[PDB]
DNA sequence: GTACGTCCGGCCGTAAATTCAGATCTT
RNA sequence: UUUUGGCAUAGUUGC
DNA sequence: AAGATCTGAATTTACGGGCGCAACTATGCCGGACGTAC
């Protein structure tokens, strides 16, 4: 989203950019809540 | 009659609860019903 | 004896439904040491 | 590979959907006598669903 | 060729089925031995039912 | 030319939410 | 000349 | 008087918890891409 913002790219994928990174922050924080589905460590376990 | 004791009823009793599974009201008598069998 | 009124002292030995329903009873001790065990602690955890 | 893993590790579906699978299906033989090899060869495991 | 099954010892296919105590002694393997499980990895597997 | 082979990219208790009867306003 | 260590699981078993 | 509104009071999903510790075991995260040798 940097890179996106310094090339002053487009607007649906910044917001996509946001969307995931709103994601990944909420299940660093937390990785259980009824919302998206859990994160994986890529190795079929979810993250801790 | 089959009242809960034991550690349920303790349980309930510490977790105050809404619903008792064996909720009752030992009630008296004090006129003449409380002798007669058939005024109780 | 049908229902499960055992009539022989352990001495003289249980017949096979005799030995069966006594089976019967001892489970039900089993369980509730079981599931007294698994109450062991909370009830007190929770009054400290 | 995949019967493999199943019966080396008792889980049991499909292998990347391990976390919603059947566990403990598959156990390593309990070899110290010979009445508990029998017991355990012949033993029901009722899940509790 | 699609892949490898492994094979429960003793059964119809197992390389012990059918031989005597003898041969059974010549390969090392217990006579008293009942079978049914499999070999993974070395690791002795049984199915619980 | 061919393949390999190994180095890089993908239960129960709250608690919120939905529907029904006064009440002031609106008419 | 002074080290040492996988983490998270799953199963089984003792009181 | 009538109404519409409309605002406080009865019914449905939905997290979120679920014995002290011991002891032992056994198992675990690729496929394109690029070169080099033969």
């Amino acid at each position: 989203l940097r890179r996106n913002e310094q090339n002053g790219a487009a607007a649906h994928v910044i917001a996509e950019d946001v969307k995931l990174l709103q994601f990944h922050v909420a299940t660093m924080v937390d990785n259980e809540l009824p919302g998206l589905p859990r994160a994986m460590q890529k190795s079929g376990r979810p993250l801790k | 009659k089959n009242v809960t004791l034991g550690v349920p009823r303790l349980k309930e009793l510490i977790n105050i609860s809404k619903k008792p599974k064996t909720p009752s009201l030992t009630v008296f008598l004090l006129g003449q019903s409380a002798r007669d069998a058939e005024r109780a | 004896e049908s229902r499960g009124f055992v009539e022989n002292s352990y001495l003289a030995g249980l017949t096979p439904t005799e030995f069966f329903f006594h089976a019967m009873g001892g489970r039900e001790g089993l369980i509730d040491t079981a599931v007294k065990t698994a109450e062991t602690g909370y009830i007190q955890r929770r009054l400290i | 590979d995949g019967l493999k893993y199943s019966l080396a590790t008792g889980n049991w579906g499909d292998q990347k959907k391990a976390h919603q699978a059947r566990a403990g299906v598959s156990q390593v033989l309990n070899r110290l006598t010979f009445a508990s090899t029998l017991s355990h060869l012949r033993r029901l495991n009722s899940p509790i669903g | 060729f699609i892949g490898k099954i492994p094979i429960m010892l003793r059964s119809t296919y197992c390389l012990l089925n059918g031989l005597t105590d003898r041969d059974l002694c010549e390969l090392n393997e217990c006579p008293l031995d009942p079978g049914g499980y499999f070999i993974i990895n070395g690791s002795e597997k049984v199915l619980i039912a």
